[PDB]
């Protein structure tokens, strides 16, 4: 049954109608198949933006219930040689399909992790049987391909997910599901996404087992960060707080109860302090220069290890000074 | 349709813009006769293969087809293929002109076995009056020293800016497209003396958008933003080039990698401010990216780099 | 057989004599075991992800869990742990790992369900995780998520981040909080009375201070005092500079330093650093002793604390890369002079 | 000479008496004994500690070694040869003879071994990379039964912490220059060295730092100079390394200038040339630098910033001489 | 005169290129200059030998001084190449392209009009390379020989202390003066001990008969201790004077216990 699959999985779009965020090349697409001139594709894009959804969504449309076997997919997964371009993917391409008429679809996912000698291989693969069959290579990375390769492919980029496609997915899964959002606590979670839908169900996921209740109540931001992780909102601007107004050693005392009631790192609150201060209209830029300055030098030196109370102690010494100079 | 690149492949040993040197001697050699064994190295797309495939057409006339054998990497190339195949090829009754010879072309030399490269030895000595051997390989150390003894070695070098320019201008006279300069440049920014991609850049920008500026390069070809990096680094305070950094490289998916080395280039080929400056700036710029490829990339460190930017043009 | 393990546990370090056995020795970390005891009557344990300082009790506590769940017979059949010491490449983990989880649950025995619950799935642990690389780690996510019915996958590291986002929300995130003396006096004093480690009163508080979130670092200190304090034989208690002697750390050799850093000039400073060199001493833990004192002590101005704070980043920036102790430590000692 | 007169026991320790009684605390059961870990300054004596601990965990015939050779294939072809020191009771590894090979030799060697147990001296901790010691953080761990190690090092400071752990750690400090001065006289009057006034032997201390293996070789070297007649005035005779770096100190506060600088590279090329570590002649020379009374605090401090600087450029360099000669310039500089 | 068909096709040798960094043309723009040697050195490919004639170039070169600073920031970038260098080893060549720019630091700081004839270079580098080769391989052997011998001195011995305080001792004691020792039984007791230290280290004394006709065969120290300690060219001819009637004495004192 589709209720043991991770929301990740389940909810995986098996259309290209519930494929959002990509409307330019989904509609280019479809226009490709409907017309009959579809060449050979490269989705190029960040992980968790629907690359590989959106092929097996159109190898469904255009092959229909029998994709799994009208279709060659391969993948990192499996060994991807020169042996074994030069038997299975040639043998594929030159012959024809055993359930139906028509083109071919060969779908290299990840192709990113291809030798060289298979992509010099497959280039003349994809350049002497372009009758009968397609090739379709999804990847992450462009500078993993050669420009042979990458020159005989039609390039689609499939851009970051925008905040109303994601947040029509999410008010979708809260249709699907017995579940509230409350809507800053939804403008919270497109905020800690970056695009990446895997992330957003999966937090969701989770923030619907820490409801603990038999689901009556709301999805508020505390439950969508405490269970996330990483230093709380709260708590990094007590951390910052106490840094900016109170004592020294008051301000040691707060970051170490706080670095060690929660177990966090300073890391995580360095990087939090940055987010915050970019929104801080300041005075002549010095500040700016300063604090950014030694804050790229405590996360490069804690980058290799040390001591943290000693990094914790520049942080706070740092912003301090950096301050001082606002007055 | 064809694509441009094999489309307008080169046939001829003047249509190609490469290195000029080993072009007149391919071409004098094509003219007089007598090819020896070669070598050619280099890099991708740059005009090693369309220069032996002109060579060998050029020498053989119509007599390519029985006198020239091809074996690609695509192919078995091990030891059992030299001892059989290429040997029976070598030692194949043809009547040629005085002039010429056999030509046994040999695509991606770099990735022949040690066996086979090892048997090639004598086998390429004892019918060096009748068959001639042209390796393409993109680099010669991985071909044994014995074999390189017995051949000619041409190495191949980067497309400068003048050359690369030149085939697109007669690719675009051929082809009847509409572009500007600004565009151009920018194609051959983002080529890095690769032709191939050149073209296919070209291609890809013409069937996407039909006109070749460089907004659209930087658009269908979108990797960094150049004259959006040129802007941000020529920002004269700090927080309009944080909101570019923040906006458009970063809010749109610019890995840091690229924004900095963009940014290298960017600032080397900078031309408003001075030498000083601009060495400071490369230098901070340099630091930066030390630190990014050791996998401490974040927003914080291009910020840093942006603020001692700024502090150095601080007086 | 049994007594066999009573011996060997007796005549094993203290690390390994008082290991954990059941989830009730956990001192500190009560909110990892509680819901683990919840899951014990219920069959419903999620994958899991232990992270936190070292010496925590991560690995403790997983083993105690596993033996409460499975009898010391099933201990030994249901049970799939990879450490670091082993090969983990993507070849081990798609053929060994995936037909470990593949495979069915073993049939416990008559005696086992009797006394353990005897859940109906097995565990997988992976210790120390963080050496584990990303592409390994991605593909335990489909082995991890579709045979979630008859296996689970338990992940320790110390470091959250060297393991991939999909993993880690995959797995529930237990945090594993620092060991220091408030949550961990209890245990230090009973590991000091099940051994009859006669100490003074600030004793015991004062090593898990020196641990700094440390158990393991903290028993060991512990049993060293006592071989200290048993071979001298005068029957006297053991006391804080005893055991702060041993542990690398004097608080007056400390306060000389900061004596000749207050009022003393290059030269003076540079003896002194020079005759405290002679005696074998760490440069980072000197450094740290120094920024613990001076951050500490309320008797600073703030602008004297921001450039003490960056000096002393800076030299343990520089220590960092196998400088020279001498040279760092006597920069350092002359730049905070000068303020 | 230094090896001629060398305690073989426990029992034959002349200083730190503390010390040499905690060995035997820790070897009055030798069985139920952890992992050790000797650091202390350079040159006082913790490898002879260590061997004489044997001596009491075994019997004598500890000190009756040999030297063998094992090979080790890296992921390439090219073979390490690494040479051990063996006992029929020990054996001493010294990971400090190659290069980023560390962790192959250490994790093979180790396994490969792994009263009852044999002892494993681990000489030079501090030139183990952290690959290695990352390797043989679990190797200390799952084979504690067969294998102990007791490793010699001058620094725990490149040692990481869960080796730190995973060992005991054992300080031995320098002994005192009257200690040193009774081993020198015990020397003089078995080697019969002549004496005209007692404290040249204390002044020899006063050169040494607390190092004897210093001392006793300067005392034998400046006896050699006085034809084995030590006089009240006798020189003493600071490594030829030492003068050349005391006088590169007085060229460099006496002349400041390129046409200087070029004599100093030159001085520093040569004595590069003769197997003399950079880091060492920088310590050195910034050390003499800081003893010359014609500078103030405000030099001093800028030459110890500058060669903190250059000493951290030179443990992220390689080519040391580019990093000397920067420094020089930057103190021609700051003078 | 040929030279025409080289500026054809021909780049610019390295050394010219080092010549160039240190000149500058008061007729051209600065900018200009700086873009054209830029593109020269990138073109080259080989950054590193550029730099290192630099290294070996700018102390003979007429700049401006004023306390000998630009010296100073120098070795500040050159440290920075050695960074550069050693991560070129370690990651994807594309830091290769900051290689070019430190080359041309040093147009900035130290090239002059003044600097109008071309310096010849050598290559200190190489045979400071394979000296150094040599001086460890030499060291490595002595520390095999005490290994062997020396059950426990092997302990205790370091590289660095075995070149910096042990061969240096020992070769002082192995060239002192033996003939103001009127005392014969002290200079027969020192002699002894002496043979001792030569078989702890495995000291030989090989008779080198490699004279032409000149009947004086030099007595040699193997390994040669000599080409490791001594660093000042005067005293090496003090102490070969001094060393070959040393060297006979203790080769007969050798023979005399054989
Ligand atoms: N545009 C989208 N619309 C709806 N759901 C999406 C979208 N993109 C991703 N998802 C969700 O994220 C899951 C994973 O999508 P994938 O296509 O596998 O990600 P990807 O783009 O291929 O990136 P990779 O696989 O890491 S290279 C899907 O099963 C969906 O649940
Ligand atoms: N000098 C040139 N003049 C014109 N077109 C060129 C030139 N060099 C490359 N091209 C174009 O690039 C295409 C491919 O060139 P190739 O010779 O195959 O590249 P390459 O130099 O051999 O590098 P490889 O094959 O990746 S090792 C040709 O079909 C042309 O369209
Ligand atoms: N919470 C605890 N309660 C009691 N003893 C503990 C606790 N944590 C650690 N210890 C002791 O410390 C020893 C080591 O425990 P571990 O679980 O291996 O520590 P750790 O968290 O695994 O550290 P690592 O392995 O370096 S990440 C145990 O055998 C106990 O003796
Ligand atoms: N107990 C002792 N009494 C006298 N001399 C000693 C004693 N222990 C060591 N020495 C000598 O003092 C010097 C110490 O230097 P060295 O042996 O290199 O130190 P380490 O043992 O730390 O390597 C050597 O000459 C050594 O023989
Ligand atoms: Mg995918
Ligand atoms: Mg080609
Ligand atoms: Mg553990």
């Amino acid at each position: 049954s589709k209720e043991n699959l991770p929301w990740v999985e389940k909810y995986r779009p098996e259309t290209l109608d519930e494929v959002y965020g990509q409307n330019e090349v989904i509609t280019t697409v479809r226009k490709f198949v409907d017309e009959g001139k579809l060449p050979h594709l490269l989705f190029y894009g960040p992980p968790g933006t629907g690359k590989t959804s959106t092929i097996v969504a159109l190898a469904r449309e255009i092959y229909g219930k029998n994709y799994s076997n009208m279709v060659l997919e391969l993948n990192a997964s499996d060994d991807r040689g020169i042996d074994v371009v030069r038997n299975q993917i040639k043998d594929f391409a030159s012959t024809r399909q055993i359930f139906s008429k028509g083109f071919k679809l060969i779908i290299l996912d990840e192709a990113d992790a291809m030798t060289n000698a298979a992509q010099n291989a497959l280039r003349r693969v994809i350049e002497r049987y372009t009758k009968n069959t397609r090739f379709c290579v999804l990847a992450n990375y462009a500078h993993k391909l050669t420009p042979a390769l990458l020159s005989r492919c039609t390039r689609f980029r499939f851009q970051p997910l925008p905040q109303e496609a994601i947040e029509r997915r999410i008010a979708n899964v809260l249709v699907h599901e017995k579940l509230k959002l409350s809507p800053n606590a939804e403008k919270a979670l497109i905020e800690l996404s970056n695009g990446d839908m895997r992330r957003v169900l999966n937090v969701l996921q989770s923030c619907k087992a820490t409801l603990d209740n038999p689901d009556e109540d709301e999805i508020s931001d505390d439950v969508i960060y405490e269970c996330c992780g990483a230093p709380r909102p709260s708590d990094l601007k007590a951390v910052l707080k106490s840094i900016l107004e109170d004592d020294w050693g008051t301000a040691h005392y707060t970051l170490n109860k706080v670095r060690s009631a929660k177990g966090l790192a300073l890391i995580d609150l360095i990087e939090g302090i940055v987010k915050i201060l970019e929104d801080y209209e300041l005075q002549n830029e010095e500040t700016r220069v300063h604090l950014l300055t030694k804050l790229a030098d405590i996360e490069y030196s804690i980058s290799k290890g040390g001591n943290d109370q000693i990094q914790g102690s520049a942080v706070i010494g740092a912003i301090k000074a950096s301050f001082e100079n606002e007055t | 349709q064809l694509p441009w690149v094999e489309k307008y492949r080169p046939q001829v040993l003047s249509d190609i813009v490469g290195n000029k040197e080993t072009i007149d001697r391919l071409q004098q050699i094509a003219k007089d006769g007598n090819m020896p064994h070669m070598i050619i190295s280099g890099m991708p797309g740059i005009g090693k293969t369309t220069s032996v495939h002109c060579l060998a057409h050029e020498l053989l006339g119509r007599s390519y087809a029985d006198g020239v054998l091809e074996l690609n990497a695509s192919d078995d190339r091990g030891i059992d293929v030299v001892r059989n195949q290429i040997k029976h090829f070598a030692q194949k009754k043809l009547h040629l002109p005085p002039g010429k010879h056999k030509i046994v072309i040999l695509d991606e030399a770099d990735s022949m076995t040690a066996g086979a490269q090892q048997a090639l030895r004598r086998t390429m000595e004892l019918y060096s009056n009748s068959t001639r051997f042209a390796f393409a390989c993109n680099q010669s150390n991985k071909i044994i020293e014995p074999l390189q003894s017995r051949c000619a070695i041409l190495r191949y070098s980067k497309l400068s800016d003048e050359d690369v320019l030149k085939r697109l201008l007669q690719i675009i006279k051929l082809e009847d497209v509409k572009y500007t300069n600004d565009g151009l440049e920018a194609i051959i920014f983002t080529a890095e003396g690769d032709m191939r991609q050149a073209i296919n850049n070209l291609q890809s920008t013409v069937a996407g958008h039909g006109l070749v500026n460089a907004d659209n390069v930087f658009k269908i070809v979108d990797s960094p933003h150049p004259l959006i990096v040129k802007k941000m680094l020529l920002a004269s305070n700090l927080e309009d080039s944080i909101q570019i950094l923040r906006t458009d490289l970063w809010k749109k998916g610019y890995s840091s990698i690229d924004i900095v080395t963009t940014s290298f280039r960017v600032t080397k080929n900078l031309a408003q401010v001075k030498e000083s400056v601009r060495l400071e700036m490369i230098k901070e710029i340099g630091l930066t990216h030390m630190r990014i490829l050791e996998g401490v990339g974040t927003y914080l460190q291009l910020a840093s780099m942006l603020a001692k930017i700024h502090k150095l043009n601080n007086k | 057989s049994k007594l066999a393990a009573e011996q060997s546990l007796a005549q094993q370090p203290w690390v390994e004599k008082y290991r954990p056995k059941n989830l009730d020795e956990v001192t500190a970390q009560d909110h990892a075991v509680t819901v683990l005891k919840k899951t014990l009557k219920s069959a419903n344990l999620p994958h899991m992800l232990f992270y936190g300082p070292p010496g925590t009790g991560k690995t403790s506590t997983i083993l105690a869990l596993t033996k409460e769940l499975y009898g010391p017979d099933l201990m030994k059949s249901r049970i799939l742990e990879l450490n670091a010491s082993d090969e983990r490449g993507i070849s081990i983990v798609r053929e060994k790992v995936k037909n470990f989880a593949r495979l069915t649950v073993s049939k416990p025995s008559k005696h086992d369900l009797e006394n353990y619950p005897c859940p109906p799935y097995k565990i997988i642990i992976l210790d120390e995780a963080d050496s584990m690389t990303a592409d390994a780690q991605s593909a335990l996510r489909r082995t991890m998520e579709t045979y979630s019915g008859v296996t689970r996958f338990c992940l320790i590291c110390n470091y959250v981040t060297r393991i991939i986002d999909p993993l880690a929300s995959r797995c529930s995130k237990f945090r594993f909080k620092a060991l220091d003396a408030s949550n961990a006096i209890d245990r230090l004093r009973f590991i000091s009375e099940q051994e009859n480690v006669k100490c003074d009163d600030g004793v015991l508080e004062r090593i898990l201070d020196i641990s700094a979130g440390d158990l393991r670092r903290g028993i060991t200190l512990l049993q060293s005092a006592s071989k200290g304090a048993q071979y001298l034989g005068d029957g006297k208690n053991i006391t804080s500079t005893q055991v702060e002697e041993l542990a690398g750390v004097p608080h007056d050799i400390l306060i000389e330093i900061v004596e000749k850093v207050k009022s003393g000039d290059f030269d003076e400073i540079k003896k002194y650093v020079n005759t405290f060199m002679k005696s074998g001493w760490s440069a980072a833990s000197v450094v740290n002793q120094l920024h613990e004192y001076y951050i500490t002590n309320d008797n600073f101005d703030t602008n004297f604390k921001n450039q003490i704070s960056w000096l002393l980043f800076t030299t343990d920036s520089r220590l960092n890369n196998g400088t020279n102790e001498h040279i760092q430590l006597l920069n350092l000692l002359v730049k905070i002079s000068q303020l | 000479w230094v090896d001629k007169y060398r305690p073989k026991s426990l029992n034959a320790l002349s200083h730190n008496e503390e010390l040499t009684n905690f060995l035997k605390s820790l070897s009055d059961q030798p069985r139920d004994l952890p992992h050790l870990l000797l650091y202390g300054p350079n040159g006082t004596g913790k490898k002879t500690r260590c061997m004489a601990l044997l001596e009491s965990i075994f019997g004598p015939g500890v000190y009756r070694l040999k030297i063998d050779v094992r090979q080790f294939v890296t992921a390439s072809n090219r073979k390490l040869e690494l040479n051990v020191v063996s006992s029929p009771y020990h054996l001493e590894i010294t990971p400090s003879d190659m290069g980023n090979n560390d962790r192959i030799v250490i994790q093979e060697l180790l396994k490969e071994v792994a009263h009852r147990y044999k002892c494993v001296i681990i000489n030079e901790a501090n030139s183990l990379t952290k690959d290695a010691q990352a390797a043989l953080r679990r190797t200390m761990e799952k084979y504690s039964k067969n294998i102990r190690l007791i490793m010699v090092c001058d620094s725990m400071s490149p040692i990481i912490a869960p080796i730190k752990s995973r060992c005991l750690l054992i300080r031995c400090p320098a002994p005192s220059d009257s200690e040193i001065s009774t081993i020198l006289s015990d020397v003089v009057t078995n080697e019969r060295i002549q004496l005209e006034t007692k404290d040249i032997l204390k002044r020899i201390a006063q050169a040494s730092n607390g190092n004897l293996r210093v001392s006793l070789l300067m005392l034998e070297s400046m006896a050699l100079n006085n034809e084995l007649a030590l006089k009240s005035s006798s020189p003493i005779i600071k490594p030829d390394w030492i003068i050349v770096i005391h006088k590169l100190t007085r060229k460099i506060v006496k002349e400041r200038s390129v046409n200087s600088l070029i004599e100093c590279r030159a001085v520093l090329y040569d004595l590069l040339a003769h197997c003399i570590p950079a880091n060492i002649i920088l310590k050195e020379l910034t050390f003499s630098l800081l003893d010359v009374e014609t500078l103030n605090t405000t030099n001093k401090s800028s030459i110890i910033e500058y060669s903190s600087v250059f000493d951290e450029r030179l443990s992220l360099g390689n080519k040391a001489i580019f990093h000397l000669e920067g420094f020089i310039a930057k103190v021609m500089c700051c003078l | 005169n040929t030279w025409a068909s080289s500026n054809k096709d021909s780049p610019i040798s390295w050394f010219k290129i080092v010549n160039q960094l240190f000149r500058k043309d008061p007729h051209r723009d600065i900018k200009e200059q700086f873009y054209e040697l830029l593109n020269q050195v990138e073109l080259n490919g080989n950054s590193d030998r550029i730099l290192q004639g630099c290294f070996n170039i700018f102390p003979y070169v007429k700049y401006s001084d004023n306390g000998i600073r630009k010296p100073a920031n120098i070795s500040d970038w050159l440290f920075f190449h050695d960074l550069m260098y050693q991560s070129m080893y370690a990651h994807n060549g594309e830091l290769l392209r900051y290689s070019a720019l430190v080359p041309l630091v040093f147009f900035q700081t130290f090239g002059d009009i003044a600097n109008k004839d071309d310096i010849r270079m050598k290559n200190s580098e190489y045979e400071q390379r394979e000296l150094k080769r040599a001086n460890s391989d030499i060291v490595s052997l002595i520390m095999r020989h005490i290994s062997v011998q020396s059950p426990l001195m092997a302990s205790f011995t370091d590289r660095k202390s075995l070149i910096f305080e042990i061969l240096p001792y020992l070769d002082s004691m192995i060239s002192s003066d033996f003939n103001k020792i009127r005392n014969l039984k002290l200079k027969q007791a020192i002699m002894e001990e002496l043979v001792q230290l030569l078989k702890s280290f495995q000291l030989n004394l090989i008779q080198n008969r490699s004279e032409g006709f000149d009947v004086r065969g030099g007595l040699t120290i193997d390994p040669p201790i000599d080409e490791v300690v001594l660093l000042n060219p005067k005293h090496i001819n003090e102490v070969q004077h001094k060393r070959a009637n040393n060297l006979s004495s203790l080769l007969a004192k050798i023979e005399e216990n054989r």
